[PDB]
DNA sequence: AAGGGAAAATAAACAATACATAACAAAACATATAAAAACCA
DNA sequence: TGGTTTTTATATGTTTTGTTATGTATTGTTTATTTTCCCTT
């Protein structure tokens, strides 16, 4: 053939049609009743989604030990009736019950900081009104999860929504014309109400904001039976992206979920422990396996002030329910490994999770490690920081020339030549120990420890090929660098 | 060195003068024409620079 | 003389010759402009003898 | 949506029905409308047979400057059998325009690809290679009658994929416009192809200026690679003058025996061709054509260079040829020698037959300088083996009589300076059949003082606009036109007398004092129709506002002409002047 | 011929602007393949 | 109708080109002080 200027030998193209839905029935009066039609609304798709359960199955299982603390960690998982979002349940459920019962269309906007129960309680709204629809007090509907961070492209939401509505695989430019003809032209007698959840709406609108307009404008149509529950993080995402006249035309509700208080965290943690706290297990003393009601009848209480200080500390910072369920899951496995080490069960009178297990689980996520990292570096790496801290108090310029650091390291071994530690190390730091190596310009492992501190994130270095005039910041603080160097014995005396 | 034109050859020379002499001293070096109207010519550089520009 | 890279400008993509802001400079060494000046019998060294040499 | 506000619109203009005439040639009737139509169309076709006979030979010459240059570069591109066989033969083309095609040999059991690289095709080193490996892989499938990564691994797989060995030639087009960091790194990249035993590279550098400028740009270890075998080939239209001497001789063959060349014209040709050394031959042809275009457009006696139109001769022709300055010198010579009046009167216009019978005598002389210059140029060529000479300044010194004072510089024509001696004689009526520039048309049309013609029209402006006397007392503003300058011309003399940096407001007031206050307000009121303009004129502030409106469209017109800088944006109060007259 | 004294020059601190390049955007230039669409047959 | 070829829509990759932001270097602006020769005496 022709000689190609470059090759693309890894193109894999999807079998997706190009013609939209507005061109396959030739008339609005020739559109059939779409609810009594086989390939719409997912009436045959329940075979392929259940195919992949058989791939991760294997037949070997040899008596895995399920101890006392393994049952508590299973019950504090986020995947395992919700107490502290009651007015927010009653706002989303009331707005969606009215629009389904009246064959109307609306949009519900819900925002908040991460982890506050909003993806959970929207799914609990639509599960309540699936059960209300299955009892035939509202008509049947179809429910679509759209997650913006579960998409490769932002434009894949058009493909996935129209695939769930119609069972047809089209491209995205053909899917939005298929959906737009579906919502404004197809009559209300032929359609079914659709409750789509646009989850994590921040991620879809970062580049071109053409995607948030379409889902909200489709709900203003008369013939459309579409309820967009749009859950995002910030409250001003509609008004910044769309504008003021567009967000007033749509007329959507606007809910914000405040992060939970410390008393609400206690009624989440202790709600997921009602079946196990203050309860009796059957533990055999030779394997360690516990069984809820050779064997002792042990029992399990968790301390209420341990849940208190796990709630007071988490809710004061962010207030999310994930960080409190995994600070009590982390405390439950700290208590397990000491139970596992005392009796030595391994893997195949009363147990408790103290205040000291929860504090240990909570301190390790709040401590920094840049103190502990820098006290245990080399003498060479600590001499690099100690020379950099002297330069930031001769000038305070907070980005030092790298050749000013080298001359400071040489001056600091110059002046402290009476020191007992510096006399014996300056032979092993300029000639590297023995003779036959000349006295040199950089200290031994200068390229090692400069790259060790850049890789660790402690140190920032600009991009210059002149290795002497290049500039060097810190990235941690001047205080916690000085705190780590006033601990080391040999540097604080010199 | 070059096969430039006779006025291309004086236009690199004038380019080399404009780019290394300073603009402040040009009236003292190049001016030649008599003055009908009263005025003072430029005095020139007072002292030499030891940079060799 | 500019297309032959004997006169330079400030480097912007699509500079306009026809503008107030665009300035010019020469890029030939002294050893080329000395060979040029002796061809047209112009004594360029006297213009630079009085500045330092 | 007007078309004046659009960019690039197309008019399909309306042509009238028929203008009753076959008069569609651009030549006009001369002698202020006394020349017949048959003379105008004869002077048109006698122009085109003298114009086309000149360009049939110049097109023949230009086709020989490339056929010689293709063959001179091909003697030098081939057969330099080196015994070391681990380098490239480099061809430096000194002063070459990059418009020469290079034909490679056919020469089977070998591929000969030519790879040409312009500096626009060379932004960096990988773009030089991906175009070079595309140009050889595309040109080897063209001769062959799967895809390959375009890199220098195509050079090692060339025998293992095509069966014949390679000989690639690189032709760098504008190497004075490429940057030499990239071209240095690409020659070093091509150096890595000397381990493959079946390839040979050949570089060709079209150095427009100089070799000494190139070796100061490349690194020193690259020049040591370029010196195993290099060849400097001087390629110019201006070398030895041998192609400028052929176009000027081709011109003198067309106008041999029918037009003369004044030495004021020839040294203008000789001076303007020295100011452009790179493209002489197009500029030599441009000046000979525009002077030949100028002759047949302006002289009614252009039809009198073929002898068949001499039998046409008219009375207004007889009134205009007798003011030739040689013809008065001939009548002066007949006064001073022969006393009686009648033979001079038979020469003059009172004998109606004799003067037109006097002009038919002197048209048939050969006027032999055109053949003698070709005689000298051929004789001075083959006898003395002299190459480096203009035929243009040989023809210029021959018109004066300074021939042997030009030949003494070669110091070998002393035995031949008496046999080549020629003093020209002034033939009669030679001013009517000649090419000269004493009016200043060629140095106004082809080589104008561009900016000096702009400041002279701005400053003077009386040479431009007609100062008319009758028609102004009828019109609306002719009481104002004698007392007020055009605003671009008035503002320019305030511009000219000012210093470098000038305040706009002080330049506005100094403009305003030049204007007449009473007659501008009389002119602004002399239209009774505009009510909105008469309302401005009743205001006490009328002259101060009309002067500012009229100022700041001329201070605007001086910026896009380029006469004024607005110094120091954010300030907009003072301007710097860009342009001085006379420079 | 002397000399006054204003133009010109020098220097130094400071402010304002230009410049070289980094980072990127976007249009021209280029290829690939499934779906439409002609189109013989 | 039916297979086959051709075009289009969708999708991504490549190279050139033009815009903008910014840190640093250059250049203008003002004020004090010293040298130079023109224009009055
Ligand atoms: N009120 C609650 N009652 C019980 N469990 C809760 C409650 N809120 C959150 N959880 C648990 O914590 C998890 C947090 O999920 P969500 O908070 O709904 O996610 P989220 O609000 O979308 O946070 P994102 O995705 O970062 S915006 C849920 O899956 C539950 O397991
Ligand atoms: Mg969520």
């Amino acid at each position: 053939p022709v000689i190609r200027k470059f090759t693309k030998k890894n193109v894999a193209r999807a079998k997706k049609k190009y013609t939209p839905f507005s061109k396959r029935f030739k008339s609005i009066a020739a559109i059939p009743d779409l609810t009594s039609l086989p390939e719409f609304y997912g009436n045959s798709s329940e075979l392929m989604a259940s195919r992949f359960e058989n791939k991760l199955k294997t037949t070997q299982k040899h008596q895995i030990v399920e101890t006392i603390f393994s049952k508590v960690k299973k019950q504090l998982n986020s995947s395992y009736y919700l107490p502290a979002r009651e007015n927010e349940f009653a706002s989303i459920y009331l707005s969606a019950y009215s629009a389904i019962e009246s064959d109307s269309a609306t949009t519900i906007y819900v925002a908040g900081t991460p982890g506050v129960g909003k993806t959970l309680t929207v799914r609990e709204v639509v599960k309540e009104l699936l059960s209300s629809s299955a009892q035939r007090e509202i008509p049947d509907f179809l429910y679509v999860e759209i997650n913006g961070l579960k998409m490769v492209k932002p434009t894949d939401c058009y493909e996935t929504l129209w695939n769930k509505v119609s069972g047809e695989r089209l491209t995205w430019a053909a899917s939005m014309e298929s959906l737009e003809f579906y919502f404004k032209r197809v009559p209300k007698n032929k359609k079914k109400t659709i409750v789509v959840l646009l989850d994590e709406l921040d991620a879809m609108v970062t580049k071109s904001q053409d995607i948030m307009y379409n889902f909200f404008n489709w709900t203003t149509y008369e013939n459309a039976k579409l309820i967009v529950i749009a859950v995002a993080n910030t409250m001003d995402l509609p008004e910044r992206q769309l504008g003021n006249k567009i967000t007033s035309r749509i007329g959507f509700t606007r809910i914000m979920f405040t992060g939970y208080t410390h008393e609400e965290l206690k009624n989440i943690i202790d709600l997921r422990l009602k079946g196990l706290n203050d309860s009796f297990f059957y533990v055999d003393t030779k394997t360690g396996n516990a069984i809820l009601i050779d064997v002792r009848k042990v029992r399990l209480r968790m301390s209420a002030d341990a849940i208190e200080i796990a709630s007071r500390k988490v809710a004061s910072v962010s207030g999310d329910a994930r960080r409190a369920l995994k600070v009590c899951k982390r405390a439950a496995e700290i208590a397990e490994k000491h139970y596992m080490a005392k009796h030595g069960y391994g893997y195949d009178g009363v147990q408790t999770v103290h205040i000291t297990h929860v504090m240990k689980a909570l301190n390790e996520t709040l401590n920094s490690h840049v103190i502990t990292f820098m006290t245990r570096l080399s003498f060479t790496a600590k001499l690099f920081i100690y020379a950099l801290l002297n330069l930031m108090k001769k000038n305070g310029s907070q980005e030092q020339e790298l050749g000013d650091i080298v001359d400071e390291i040489k001056l600091l071994i110059e002046v402290n030549g009476s020191n007992k530690f510096v006399m014996e190390i300056a032979k092993t730091l300029f000639q590297q120990g023995s003779d036959n190596i000349s006295e040199q310009l950089r200290i031994i492992s200068w390229d090692f420890v400069l790259n060790q501190l850049l890789d660790a994130g402690i140190l920032f270095k600009q991009t210059m090929k002149n290795d002497r005039i290049c500039c060097v910041k810190l990235n941690i603080s001047v205080e916690e660098a000085k705190r780590a160097m006033n601990e080391d014995e040999t540097l604080r005396n010199l | 060195t070059y096969d430039l034109s006779i006025i291309s050859k004086y236009l690199l020379i004038a380019s080399y003068i404009c780019s290394y002499l300073e603009p402040r001293y040009d009236a003292s070096i190049f001016s030649r024409k008599t003055r009908i109207i009263q005025g003072r010519a430029a005095y020139g550089r007072r002292k030499k620079k030891e940079v060799n520009p | 003389l500019h297309t032959l890279k004997l006169i330079a400008t400030t480097m912007n993509k699509n500079i306009d010759y026809l503008s107030p802001k665009v300035r010019w400079k020469v890029n030939v060494p002294w050893e080329i402009i000395k060979e040029i000046s002796e061809s047209v019998h112009f004594n360029i060294s006297d213009y630079f003898s009085d500045i330092h040499e | 949506f007007a078309d004046a506000q659009r960019s690039h619109y197309t008019v399909y203009p309306s042509l009238p029905q028929s203008n009753k005439n076959d008069k569609h040639i651009p030549f006009v009737k001369l002698l202020s409308g006394k020349e017949s139509e048959v003379n105008v169309e004869k002077r048109w076709e006698l122009y085109h047979q003298l114009h086309s006979h000149f360009h049939d030979q110049v097109d023949h010459i230009i086709d020989n400057i490339e056929a010689d240059l293709k063959a001179e570069i091909s003697d030098l591109l081939y057969s330099e059998t080196t015994q070391k066989r681990r380098c490239f033969n480099t061809i430096f083309l000194l002063g070459s325009d990059s418009t020469t095609k290079i034909e490679l040999k056919d020469e089977s059991s070998r591929y000969n690809v030519l790879i040409e690289l312009t500096p626009k095709e060379s932004p960096n080193v990988r773009m030089m290679l991906r175009r070079s490996m595309y140009k050889l892989y595309s040109a080897a499938d063209a001769e062959e009658h799967n895809d390959v990564s375009y890199d220098l691994s195509l050079v090692e797989n060339f025998k293992r994929l095509f069966g014949k060995d390679l000989a690639m030639v690189f032709n760098f087009k504008d190497v004075d416009s490429i940057n030499f960091n990239t071209l240095d790194n690409f020659i070093i990249l091509l150096k890595s192809a000397f381990k493959y035993d079946h390839v040979k590279i050949s570089l060709i550098f079209n150095i427009n200026t100089n070799l000494s400028n190139i070796e100061k740009n490349l690194r020193q270890s690259t020049i040591r690679l370029l010196k195993r075998n290099y060849h400097k080939l001087d390629v110019s239209s201006n070398k030895g003058f041998k192609y400028g001497n052929q176009i000027f001789q081709s011109f003198l063959d067309t106008v041999d025996g029918k037009l003369n060349l004044s030495d004021r014209f020839v040294e203008f040709i000789l001076s303007k061709m020295a100011n452009n050394t790179n493209h002489n031959l197009q500029l030599l042809t441009k000046m000979l054509d525009y002077s030949l275009m100028s002759y047949f457009f302006q002289n009614a006696f252009s039809v009198f260079i073929d002898p068949v139109n001499v039998d046409f001769l008219n009375d207004d022709y007889l009134k205009i040829l007798s003011r030739c300055p040689t013809f008065m010198f001939f009548v002066e010579g007949l006064i001073k020698q022969h006393a009686p009046a009648d033979e001079i009167l038979s020469l003059l216009t009172n004998k109606n037959r004799g003067l037109e019978e006097f002009f038919v005598e002197f048209l048939v002389r050969e006027n032999p300088i055109n053949g003698h210059a070709k005689f000298v140029a051929r004789f001075l060529e083959e006898e003395l083996n002299i190459t480096n000479f203009n035929l243009i300044e040989l023809y210029h010194n021959l018109l004066i009589g300074k021939l042997d004072s030009y030949l003494d510089r070669w110091s070998a024509c002393k035995e031949y300076k008496d046999r080549l001696h020629f003093e020209p004689i002034d033939t009669i009526f030679q001013e009517l059949f000649t090419l000269d520039n004493r009016s200043g048309l060629l140095t106004q049309s082809i080589f104008p003082s561009y900016k000096s013609n702009i400041e002279d029209n701005l400053l003077s402006w009386e040479q431009v606009l007609p100062s008319l006397d009758k028609e102004n007392y009828d019109t609306l503003s002719g009481d104002l036109d004698k007392i007020m300058a055009p605003v671009l011309g008035q503002l320019f003399k305030l511009y000219r007398e000012a210093n470098m940096t000038i305040n706009i407001y002080d330049f506005y007031i100094a403009f305003r004092e030049t204007l007449p206050k009473e007659e501008i307000l009389n002119f602004i009121r002399k239209d009774p129709s505009n009510t909105k303009l008469l309302e401005l004129a009743e205001t006490p502030d009328a002259f101060d506002k009309v002067a500012l409106i009229l100022f700041m469209q001329a201070i605007f017109a001086f910026e896009n002409m380029g006469l004024i800088k607005f110094q120091s944006t954010k300030s907009y109060d003072l301007v710097e002047k860009c342009v001085w007259r006379g420079i």
